[PDB]
């Protein structure tokens, strides 16, 4: 629904399902932080450089991005729950 | 702290000989250094307490700096931890460590200076008598120039 | 009536509607943050480039837009109030 | 009178009115805030680019210029005294 | 004697003049606080811009200047005692 | 798996060993730094300038990296620990 | 010996004297700040420009220049101290 | 052994040189200062301006450079310790 | 500090000659100078205490300066 501006992204963290170590143990969800890889929903139209020029955003649509920790405002719409970013606070996709 | 520990490991491991510590106190991360150490056997060392408080510390150190043929490292004589080295690092022939005491049997050096110490310390006896009410005088002196026995 | 000046926005906030979740269940008015959602009201000429040229704002009129909690002055003007706003905190749109 | 240099602006406040809302209420002198809109008594040259140019202000001798709680150095000139502030800090005009 | 450098300017305080108000009411020393205006007694080049330009200055000898609250470094010259000011810290002139 | 974007390197950091002296003096575990070497996994785009332009990173597939004691986001990929980080703040190579 | 790098400048202070006012009266040593007046004996290169041109330093061996009341690093030199200090904090000349 | 990248270098200390006055007092080593002074023993491509060109660092490897009091950072080699740093941290050579 | 003790130690090691200091407490970096200057053979010194207190410390080392030839180094 809602899209982003200049070098703004639209991100969804990959939420909560009941995390478990490979090796079968299982960790409480009061010892576990919120996951810190998510998926996008829209991206901007990109960088606006100090010259005008903009440069397309490297993230796409499909791809899998990780964030440091503090990614966004974790905006609220319909009842679902958005957290937007941007390129400069991106660590690194897929 | 871990560093400072490293140079006098650096000067034993090289000649192969066991190490004695008297220090104040030699707290977990540079304790576990020796210990874990001295598992492996790399070196064959231990630490102990120093003996006494205030000008009963350095009474006592010095003291035990003269028989060993080594210098008490002091912040008066301001040579840091990290450079120190060998060659005033003392020596003895036998220690015996226990669970509360500790024993030097002696290096039989400074044959000067352990009869100058019964000199002053005597002439320092005499006068002391107006204020001292322990033997730890007169055995500061027994234990330099002869022994001790409990009955 | 009210001109922003080059990057500025004039922006109203939703304002309480007595909000209440889609379940049914009605929230106090003493736990709900003001609205992040806000209306444009005036768009300014835009972001003076270091060269001195002159970007056309995004944003052209009416569109919703979302704002990161502390992002204006809350302007005084009489009745309708307004919270001025730049370009680069905007969060999104429509 | 006084005259400002590059993109500085004197500012006239709106004085003292004795606040009253349209219903009639009035608040005391003890209640009430400086007013954040003033009037331009004069206008420098304009903003000096990093390349040298220069930019005309977008702000005339009429115009009544809303600004910040805290955008000017309060001047005083031989009994009266002016809001001295940047083009940066006023946040909208009329 | 005293030259500045790029921007520097250096200017001479007001000094104190038994300040009073016109309707002949004397204020202590202990309640006054040291003038803001002063005139300029030599100019600098002018700025370093980041092409390497020099932007002459538009303070002039004759004219008095405005400083914020603090401005000027206190330099002093075989007992006189003057303020270097920076040209981007004027308030205004005359 | 990872992609970095523009300056971004995604390092990993040597690993844990017991470290011995030369003299064979062991340390322990309690008294041991994280290592500051590291190894690159992947490399990214390059810097974006200020222009627009990118350029090429200088470190390659197989070199051998120094931290500054404290760059990473110390992420996980399925067990597996990585150390995203940047150019600017590269100390050596090899 | 001694030559600084691109901006750097080396100044030698104006030392000690027994400082005396014009009246003949003696200010102890105990209650003087350190001369803010030095001798310029090494001159950089210049500063760097964000193109990479270089700019000729304006001060000269043998100018007398007074420091920002703090400047320099109180480096030592064969047995003497000396001042390196920069373009930007000198206040003026002669 | 090791190479800088961009601006960096790389620089071994003047080591414990057992400080001692011209005439003939010695001072403690628990009295004494870390040296400032440095042998370069590696030298990078040089700045990265912001278009991209690289300016030839003026440093040779073969002189003497003196930092300021905590410049640079420590870098553990092989068993020796070496002070890498970037060459706007340095001020002054020979 | 060695910031000051050493310009002082600077002139008596031109004139070779011995050095009594007394101050009101040496017990820091400033002492450890000394002593290892004094360990090393370059000079021959010692520091001692001021005797008295408050009042009873000035007056005491105005009679010692007097009766030394020198001039005490009062803070006045």
């Amino acid at each position: 629904r809602l899209r982003p501006l200049y070098d703004k992204i639209v991100v969804k963290r990959m939420e909560e399902q009941e995390q478990k170590t490979p090796s079968g143990i299982i960790i409480p969800d009061t010892a576990k932080e919120k996951p810190q890889i998510g998926e996008v929903i829209a991206v901007g139209d990109g960088k606006l450089l100090s010259n005008g020029q903009i440069v397309s955003p490297k993230v796409k649509k499909g791809d899998k991005v990780v964030f440091n920790k503090y990614a966004g405002t974790e905006v609220e719409l319909d009842g679902e729950k958005y957290l937007i970013m941007s390129e400069d606070e991106v660590l690194a996709v897929i | 702290n871990v560093k400072d520990l490293l140079p006098v490991l650096e000067n034993v491991v090289r000649a192969g000989k066991p190490l004695l510590i008297i220090a104040e106190d030699v707290e977990a991360e540079a304790l576990a250094t020796l210990v874990v150490n001295h598992i492996k056997g790399v070196i064959r060392a231990c630490a102990v307490k120093a003996p006494g408080f205030g000008q009963r510390r350095k009474d006592y150190l010095q003291d035990i700096a003269i028989l060993t043929g080594g210098t008490a490292i002091t912040e008066e004589l301001g040579i840091k931890l990290e450079s120190v080295t060998l060659d005033m690092l003392g020596r003895a022939d036998k220690v015996i460590v226990d669970k509360d005491n500790t024993t030097i049997v002696g290096g039989k050096g400074s044959k000067e200076a352990i009869q100058a110490r019964i000199e002053q310390i005597k002439r320092q006896i005499l006068e002391t008598t107006s204020d001292y009410d322990r033997e730890k005088l007169q055995e500061r002196l027994a234990k330099l120039s002869g022994g001790v026995a409990i009955i």
